[PDB]
């Protein structure tokens, strides 16, 4: 899932670099990636 | 011919109103694109409309 | 030990999320002060 | 010529209806823009339409 | 956050008074404000 989030973030970053996306979209993609990262950390804590 | 002139003047007024709208849009969008607040595509569309 | 490490990394992730939301706030405020976006968008950015 | 006058009167009635709609929109948006209830861009679009 | 919710509710009420918003929008704004109030009460209980 985190791999998917990072792929989406990379695609959105590349799209804003071309000017086809607002900085708001890049920020929301970053927020989603960070949200998924927290879930991954919680799952790691649970497994350990 | 006075009526034709009136019709032409009305069309000119409509065109001027649309131009004013486009100018306001471009003036608002210009500082935003410098801080990425709007997409470059939207700014280009606004400039094309102007 | 596992909790210390995992919550440290999770706090880092949540801090990144908070920073992204703050940047989105700054952009929304800049747009609203320019008369492009309504007050609702700025208020929603505040809430988020 | 009577039919042409009738057609012109119908077009004038349609234009008056659109003007009435635009006037109502501007009248409603005028107090809302002062309290920031609508974006300045929307108000300028309404004024251009009027 | 509750302050932000009440600001949005006031703005939406003023918009419906002018006829630019439906009653559904006013109802959703009211619901969001009431939801925020419940969160405030829960956090008060936690702090106490």
């Amino acid at each position: 899932t985190l791999d998917s989030r990072m792929a989406s973030l990379e695609l959105v970053s590349q799209r804003r670099a071309a000017g086809a996306a607002t900085a708001l979209d890049y920020q929301e993609a970053v927020g989603l990636a960070e949200q998924a990262r927290a879930e991954r950390e919680s799952t790691e804590r649970q497994l350990r | 011919f006075k009526a034709a002139l009136s019709r032409a003047q009305g069309e000119l007024a409509r065109a001027e109103a649309q131009l004013f709208q486009a100018q306001a849009m471009v003036r608002r969008y210009e500082p935003l694109v410098k801080i990425d607040a709007v997409s470059q595509q939207d700014f280009d569309n606004a400039m094309a409309a102007l | 030990l596992a909790a210390t490490d995992t919550l440290r990394r999770e706090e880092a992730a949540r801090q990144a999320l908070a920073g992204s939301s703050e940047a989105a706030m700054a952009l929304a405020k800049a747009r609203y002060e320019g008369g492009v976006d309504d007050y609702l968008r700025y208020l929603d950015a505040q809430r988020s």
